[PDB]
Order: structure tokens, then C-alpha cells, then sequence
């Protein structure tokens, strides 16, 4: 089953999907691909939860019926500066307006 | 030109709502003017008596949107085989972008207000011109 | 895979199959891999690249299609950018 993923780390957002059965060093290795930097130069997190090479993406929470295309899961991603690893930053996207009045 | 053959053979049909909206079937009668049938609530279904060559196509009851059935516009019922009724899965098409967000700021806006909408004349147009069932049969046409 | 980059206007950066984002034929004219929006900010553009994982997913399959869900705070200005992108 396909999972529907948005990779984010600072203001990088990958748009992209893997196996459920896939598993974390795999997605780093997709990652790798995009962005340049090797598995051991990235953690993956769900949430706050740093996320264990082997592990596949299900056993980590992210299901086809949780992490779908119209509303993707998030896993956020942190990169190792020479010696030791960035704190996990994401940026937030912008807030949207308030409604016109016509709209309430 | 769009209309249905008067063939008088029935046919029975399963209209089964696989949306997430009200639906309102519509029969083309004779003369093709679209005469309205009672609605099917979210993910229900009714069996129905039509007939051969008759003519059906769905919308959002309370829109207009248009809706598929068996992933097309217009539905007619065929022979039934071996006395099974014929299935109208009707569900929600892939819109556009652009279409879903009309449909989103219809749903929000009243229409006296669409031109208070700060965007280009083009989109009130696109807001004004709504869903309509007429209209698809001249484009059908 | 071949992914392009598209860039909001508050400069969050959107990795996007190529694939996906040819579903607009503006991004097509604008890449003939990277595109900047002076006037999509982040929280439209989010949304318009889960619409193109959205068609992309959804288009020519017969499991049953949801609704593609978009917050009213957010309708106005996705249905610019949806008629700019023209998708
Ligand atoms: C209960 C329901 N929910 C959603 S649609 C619906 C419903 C209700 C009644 C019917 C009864 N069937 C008809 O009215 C069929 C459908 C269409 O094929 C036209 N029709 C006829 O019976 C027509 N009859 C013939 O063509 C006789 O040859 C007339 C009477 C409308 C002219 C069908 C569907």
C-alpha cells in the first residue's frame, strides 16, 4: 500500500510516496536522491520521535489510510553539520487571512 | 437530440451513491426535457424501474455539480442478463482545482456577493456561471 | 525520478515530481527546474501540490474518489493561483 508523504526540514518540503512495508533507511535513501546528503548525515522524525533505520514506515504510524495524496503525513527530517546534528526545525507555512466579510 | 427512446422494455437499475453528496438523479424524458427524481443521501442506494434507451445523468442536489455514473456523463439502463438489475455507481469526478475552489467559494458566498469578491471580473463570471443542468445539454448537444 | 522545485512566495521551497507539476501548463511554460510564485504564498502552495498527488492518484481509477478538502480561509486565494496555473 502507498503512503503519502511531505519530507520537511526547515522551509524543504518533499512531496512523495513509498511502501508501507518501505522502511525509515529507505526514505533517507530517497531523500539522499533529492537533496544530496547520505542516510548517516539525516534523521527522520514522526512527530518528536526519532525514527529507527529499520523500522518500516507503518510500524512507525504512517498508513495508506492516514497519509493520504489530498492530505500527505509529515515526517520531519534534520541534517548532521560535520560533527553533530541539527535540532529539528520546520518552518511553518504562512497563515492564511482572515475571511472577508462576504465569506462568514 | 438528447433524449430517451421510448422503448417501453423495462429495465431494473441499482443507482448506488458511492458520493459524498445528495444526489439528484435526472431523467431525460422524451422530449428531453430533464425531469428531476427523488434524492439519494450520501453512500445510499435505490432500486429503481427504468426502461431500455432511457437516458439518466446525476448531479449534487443542492449545487448542481456535476456528478459520473459508471465514470461517464449519461447512463441507460441495458437488458438485464440473467434477471440481474444493472448497477449506476455514481461518484464524484476528479475536478479541477479551479472548479473545487468555485464550488467551495460558492458554498460560501451568496451570490448578490460574488461581485464584492476582490478578483478579476473573469472569476465572478466563473462564480455566476454555476452548475446547470440545461447548459450541459447544449454542451452534450 | 525527476523532481522540480517550487518556490512561495515567503520562500518555502516545494520538492514536486516533474510528472505532477506538469499537471499545470504554466508551470510547463515557465520550467521551458526550479520556479518561483511572487504571488503563492505557502499555504496555497502546499495545497496545490496535494492537489497534483490528488488528480495524479485519482485520475483513471475505479476505487471510490473522496473530496478534495480545502479549508474556507484558504478558497479565495487557491482559486487564483488554481486559475493562474490553470488547473
Ligand atoms: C425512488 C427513487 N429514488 C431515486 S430515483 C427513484 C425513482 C422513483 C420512481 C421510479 C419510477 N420509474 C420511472 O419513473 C421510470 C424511470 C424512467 O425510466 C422513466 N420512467 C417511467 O416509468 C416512464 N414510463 C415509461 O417509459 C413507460 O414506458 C414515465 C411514467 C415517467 C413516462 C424510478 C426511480
Amino acid at each position: 500500500m502507498d503512503v503519502f508523504l511531505m519530507i520537511r526540514r526547515h522551509k524543504t518540503t518533499i512531496f512523495t510516496d513509498a511502501k508501507e512495508s518501505s522502511t525509515v533507511f529507505e526514505l533517507k535513501r530517497i531523500v539522499e536522491g533529492i537533496l544530496k546528503r547520505p542516510p548517516d548525515e539525516q534523521r527522520l522524525y514522526k512527530d518528536d520521535q526519532l525514527l529507527d533505520d529499520g523500522k518500516t514506515l507503518g510500524e512507525c504510524g504512517f498508513t495508506s489510510q492516514t497519509a493520504r495524496p489530498q492530505a500527505p503525513a509529515t515526517v520531519g527530517l534534520a541534517f548532521r553539520a560535520d560533527d553533530t546534528f541539527e535540532a529539528l526545525c520546520i518552518e511553518p507555512f504562512s497563515s492564511p487571512p482572515e475571511l472577508p466579510d462576504v465569506m462568514k | 437530440v438528447l433524449r430517451s427512446v421510448n422503448s417501453r422494455e423495462p429495465s431494473q437499475v441499482i443507482f448506488c451513491n458511492r458520493s459524498p453528496r445528495v444526489v439528484l438523479p435526472v431523467w431525460l424524458n422524451f422530449d428531453g426535457e430533464p425531469q428531476p427524481y427523488p434524492t439519494l443521501p450520501p453512500g445510499t442506494g435505490r432500486r429503481i424501474h427504468s426502461y431500455r434507451g432511457h437516458l439518466w445523468l446525476f448531479r449534487d442536489a443542492g449545487t448542481h455539480d456535476g456528478l459520473l455514473v459508471n465514470q461517464t456523463e449519461l447512463f441507460v439502463p441495458s437488458l438485464n442478463v440473467d434477471g440481474q438489475p444493472i448497477f449506476a455507481n455514481i461518484t464524484l469526478p476528479v475536478y479541477t482545482l479551479k472548479e473545487r475552489c468555485l464550488q467551495v467559494v460558492r458554498s460560501l458566498v451568496k451570490p448578490e456577493n460574488y461581485r464584492r469578491l476582490d478578483i478579476v471580473r473573469s472569476l465572478y463570471e466563473d462564480l455566476e456561471d454555476h452548475p446547470n443542468v440545461q447548459k450541459d445539454l447544449e454542451r452534450l448537444t | 525520478m525527476m523532481y522540480v522545485k517550487l518556490i512561495s512566495s515567503d520562500g518555502h521551497e516545494f520538492i514536486v515530481k516533474r510528472e505532477h507539476a506538469l499537471t499545470s501548463g504554466t508551470i510547463k511554460a515557465m520550467l521551458s527546474n526550479e520556479v518561483n510564485f511572487r504571488e503563492i504564498p505557502s499555504h496555497v502552495l502546499s495545497k496545490v501540490c496535494m492537489y497534483f498527488t490528488y488528480k495524479v492518484r485519482y485520475t483513471n481509477s475505479s476505487t471510490e474518489i473522496p473530496e478534495f478538502p480545502i479549508a474556507p480561509e484558504i478558497a479565495l486565494e487557491l482559486l487564483m493561483a488554481a486559475n493562474f496555473l490553470d488547473c
